[PDB]
RNA sequence: AAUGCUAAU
RNA sequence: CCGAGGGUAGGGCCCGUGACUGGGGCGAAGUCGUAACAAGGUAGCUGUACCGGAAGGUGCGGCUGGAU
RNA sequence: UGAAACUCAAAGGAAUUGACGGGGGCCCGCACAAGCGGUGGAGCAUGUGGUUUAAUUCGAAGCAACGCGAAGAACCUUAC
RNA sequence: AGCGCCGGCCAACUCCGUGCCAGCAGCCGCGGUAAUACGGAGGGCGCGAGCGUUACCCGGAUUCACUGGGCGUAAAGGGC
RNA sequence: GCUAGUUGGUGGGGUAAUGGCCCACCAAGGCGACGACGGGUAGCCGGUCUGAGAGGAUGGCCGGCCACAGGGGCACUGAG
RNA sequence: CCUAAGGUAGCGAAAUUCCUUGUCGGGUAAGUUCCGACCUGCACGAAAAGCGUAACGACCGGAGCGCUGUCUCGGCGAGGG
């Protein structure tokens, strides 16, 4: 929860090259903010663009309470301004998506033999009296799930047992990873949605030099300061709202 | 065409197509809401439009628009639907009638109350 | 001989 | 004898549905190139044939809705 | 021989005024060519981007922003 | 004594609130911080024990053209 | 493309009465692009709505005709 | 980076698939076989031909109906030993 490390993913939304430039602006703002709060930042993944923006950038915030203080930045951020890619001088409305996740753990995978049943039996196919009489074929069964792996490759029961256990371990590890990835994907989608202009969480109006947080109706007029990393007023207002929302009864 | 060609073949009449087939010839239809959500319109409009998936007494299952500011509909709500498409929403051909069955009237509405189903204050 | 220019007058 | 109906067997047509698979319409942003509109940088279009990630290319013939 | 579902609020013909062309014609400019002297390398002065800072006030952004507003920043100026 | 409407079609305009949100919409379209187009108010217009909305039919549609249309380039002359 | 009681003839049965209506035998006919056969839909009219007319749509109530009486078949009585 | 050149059409859990009873669909109350698909082809592939194909087969698979001492589950009878 609020005390672990944070993974922050910034993606360009609608607006193309301007959206990538705005993603770069959000990246700079959050980097300066994390530095001002005392955390340590490392960039994990980066996909830059020719004009100096980012189509995607993933970085890490290390420090006690990183996730707890970056958990209000998730969602769609909207910018209204005249692009540098704009030729006729029009105002455009673009978006960038921010996803915040808690850094997970790397617990290793091991097979508990108390939930594993091993059967030995005769193999099939050629071999004469040997295959007629030897219990060389092995079956391993993971009792909680019913998944079984059978090995018959060698003439030796010991080698077949070892190979079957190895294959079963790989299969169970793959299933665990797949379910974890599905859960994380659903969390990401719940956070960022489609990136459309609606469902935005904050608006940065450059012509009006205004920043508006629509979750709490909080408007300020220091756009340059906010973009330089001065997010403390907005975050304290958001924490105020979160503490006040639990007024029960 | 010549007179003889008209005698041989005639002139073909024009057949109109119904725009509200799920109504099955009725002015209104009762239905039950299965999904209530918001959708985004097509260019150039931008909004979050409130719609409902409605399973009707006529056997069809359609999408209906919820007009007015604020609504109380949810899954298993009983509603009445009427004809009329919403232009900027793809595939939406019907309107929920406010003030009928489980669809309440619009609160604090002061103008055009016969639409939106609001009683006289 | 030489490719491209999103999206709100 | 006919005879409502029921039973058995084989057909015809239509409707719903199906693992998978093919394209189509759409999209205020993506990746690849740039085929067409200017002689669009190899004039374009066209029937057919073969070929290529893709737009397309080339062969044979045709048209000007091209030039000289 | 020859549909429909779905989808769009248009798709089109001719002509007009422009703009544009790696179309044509006729012209022009230190545009090229013909010359002479520079800049790009050094050190320093100065303005700017960035970065830093308690603050390093603000504006100017291709040509047509950058010895520009500033034809005089120790205090004052000065807006931080 | 109520109902609909007051951007154009179409009769009847100002203030406040909001800020591509909430919402309106039959078509064209409105709304992204000065909205006669959203919501409210004041005013106005049309009907009135009614006023609107949905569904269906004819009209407008000479848009299947008998009255009363077309086919070089707009859809349309069959390869002969 | 359709038709085998099918199309016609002779004799008979049945009916108030004509008739392949039904039966026996003889011939091989009958229908169809002027749309047979098949599929879908539908009670029909005087009228009604719309429309400048021509036309289009429609057949609630009222008058006329037809069909049906839980779903099918059948006869009796009787002028019916 | 390497090669003389890097497998084309078509077909594919196959008389070819080790993991394997792969996975999904069908058939059965229940299907390691069977049929239809997917492509991850251990280790298909174009005259040691590739992919199809009406008819034919004492060939080898899978399913249903009919009928039965095959069976539940055996009983009696005849003849030759
Ligand atoms: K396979
Ligand atoms: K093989
Ligand atoms: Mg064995
Ligand atoms: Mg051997
Ligand atoms: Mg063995
Ligand atoms: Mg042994
Ligand atoms: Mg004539
Ligand atoms: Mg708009
Ligand atoms: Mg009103
Ligand atoms: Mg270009
Ligand atoms: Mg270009
Ligand atoms: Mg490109
Ligand atoms: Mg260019
Ligand atoms: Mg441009
Ligand atoms: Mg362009
Ligand atoms: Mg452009
Ligand atoms: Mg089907
Ligand atoms: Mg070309
Ligand atoms: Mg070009
Ligand atoms: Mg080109
Ligand atoms: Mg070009
Ligand atoms: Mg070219
Ligand atoms: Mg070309
Ligand atoms: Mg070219
Ligand atoms: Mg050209
Ligand atoms: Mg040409
Ligand atoms: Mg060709
Ligand atoms: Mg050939
Ligand atoms: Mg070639
Ligand atoms: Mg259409
Ligand atoms: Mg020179
Ligand atoms: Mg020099
Ligand atoms: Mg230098
Ligand atoms: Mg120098
Ligand atoms: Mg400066
Ligand atoms: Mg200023
Ligand atoms: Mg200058
Ligand atoms: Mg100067
Ligand atoms: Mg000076
Ligand atoms: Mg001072
Ligand atoms: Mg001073
Ligand atoms: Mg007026
Ligand atoms: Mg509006
Ligand atoms: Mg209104
Ligand atoms: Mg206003
Ligand atoms: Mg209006
Ligand atoms: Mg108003
Ligand atoms: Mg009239
Ligand atoms: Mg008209
Ligand atoms: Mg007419
Ligand atoms: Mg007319
Ligand atoms: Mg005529
Ligand atoms: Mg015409
Ligand atoms: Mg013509
Ligand atoms: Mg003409
Ligand atoms: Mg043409
Ligand atoms: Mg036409
Ligand atoms: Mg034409
Ligand atoms: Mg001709
Ligand atoms: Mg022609
Ligand atoms: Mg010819
Ligand atoms: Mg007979
Ligand atoms: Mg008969
Ligand atoms: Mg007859
Ligand atoms: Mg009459
Ligand atoms: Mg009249
Ligand atoms: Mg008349
Ligand atoms: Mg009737
Ligand atoms: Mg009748
Ligand atoms: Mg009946
Ligand atoms: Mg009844
Ligand atoms: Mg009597
Ligand atoms: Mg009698
Ligand atoms: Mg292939
Ligand atoms: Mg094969
Ligand atoms: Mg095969
Ligand atoms: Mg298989
Ligand atoms: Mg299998
Ligand atoms: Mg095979
Ligand atoms: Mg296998
Ligand atoms: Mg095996
Ligand atoms: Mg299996
Ligand atoms: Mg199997
Ligand atoms: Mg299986
Ligand atoms: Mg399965
Ligand atoms: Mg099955
Ligand atoms: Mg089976
Ligand atoms: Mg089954
Ligand atoms: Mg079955
Ligand atoms: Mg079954
Ligand atoms: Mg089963
Ligand atoms: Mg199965
Ligand atoms: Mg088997
Ligand atoms: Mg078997
Ligand atoms: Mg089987
Ligand atoms: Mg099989
Ligand atoms: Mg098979
Ligand atoms: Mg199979
Ligand atoms: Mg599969
Ligand atoms: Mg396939
Ligand atoms: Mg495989
Ligand atoms: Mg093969
Ligand atoms: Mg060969
Ligand atoms: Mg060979
Ligand atoms: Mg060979
Ligand atoms: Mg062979
Ligand atoms: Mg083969
Ligand atoms: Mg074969
Ligand atoms: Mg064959
Ligand atoms: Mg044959
Ligand atoms: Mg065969
Ligand atoms: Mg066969
Ligand atoms: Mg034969
Ligand atoms: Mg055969
Ligand atoms: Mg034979
Ligand atoms: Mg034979
Ligand atoms: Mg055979
Ligand atoms: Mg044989
Ligand atoms: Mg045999
Ligand atoms: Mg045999
Ligand atoms: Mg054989
Ligand atoms: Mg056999
Ligand atoms: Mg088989
Ligand atoms: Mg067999
Ligand atoms: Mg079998
Ligand atoms: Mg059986
Ligand atoms: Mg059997
Ligand atoms: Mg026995
Ligand atoms: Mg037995
Ligand atoms: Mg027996
Ligand atoms: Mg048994
Ligand atoms: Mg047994
Ligand atoms: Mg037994
Ligand atoms: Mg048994
Ligand atoms: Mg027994
Ligand atoms: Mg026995
Ligand atoms: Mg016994
Ligand atoms: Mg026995
Ligand atoms: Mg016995
Ligand atoms: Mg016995
Ligand atoms: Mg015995
Ligand atoms: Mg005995
Ligand atoms: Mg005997
Ligand atoms: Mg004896
Ligand atoms: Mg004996």
């Amino acid at each position: 929860m609020d005390e672990r490390d944070a993974i922050v993913e910034i993606r360009a939304g609608t607006g193309g090259e301007e959206a990538a430039l705005f993603a770069r602006d959000l990246f700079n703002m959050y980097l300066r903010f994390a530095e001002e709060m005392g955390f340590e930042t490392e960039v994990l993944d980066s996909h830059p663009t020719d004009l100096g923006g980012f189509s995607k950038v993933v970085f890490e915030v290390r420090g006690p309470g990183a996730y707890g203080t970056f958990k209000y930045e998730s969602g769609v951020h909207r910018v209204q301004r005249v692009p540098v890619t704009e030729t006729q001088g029009r105002i455009h409305t673009s978006t960038a998506t921010v996803a915040v996740l808690p850094k997970a753990e790397e617990e290793d995978f091991a097979l508990n033999m108390d939930e594993i049943r091993i059967d030995v039996m005769r193999a099939s196919g050629p071999g004469g009296q040997g295959v007629n009489t030897t219990d060389s074929a092995v079956r391993v069964v993971h009792l909680p799930t019913g998944i079984m792996v059978t090995c018959q490759d060698s003439r030796s029961q010991i080698k077949n047992r070892e190979k079957a256990l190895m294959i079963l371990r790989s299969r169970l590890l793959e299933m665990k990873r797949a379910e974890e990835a599905e859960r994380l994907r659903k969390t990401r989608l719940a956070q960022i949605g489609t990136g459309e202009r609606s469902e935005k969480i904050r608006t940065y109006n450059f012509p009006q030099s205004r920043v508006t947080d629509h979750r709490i109706g909080f408007t300020t007029h220091d756009l340059e300061g906010v973009l330089s990393g001065h997010l403390t007023p907005i975050l304290e207002a958001l924490k105020r709202a979160d503490q006040e929302r639990q007024l029960a009864a | 065409p010549t007179i003889n060609q008209l005698v041989r073949k005639g002139r073909e009449k024009v057949r109109k197509k119904s725009k509200v087939p799920a109504l099955k010839g009725a002015p209104f239809r009762r239905g039950v809401c299965t999904v209530v959500r918001t959708v985004t319109p097509k260019k150039p409009n931008s909004a979050l439009r409130k719609v409902a998936k409605v399973r009707l007494t006529s056997g069809y299952e359609v999408t209906a628009y919820i007009p007015g500011e604020g609504h109380n509909l949810q899954e298993h709500s009983v509603v009445l639907i009427r004809g009329g498409r919403v232009k900027d929403l793809p595939g939406v051909r019907y309107h929920i009638v406010r003030g009928v069955y489980d669809a309440a009237g619009v609160k604090d509405r002061k103008k055009s109350r016969s639409k939106y189903g609001t009683k006289k204050p």
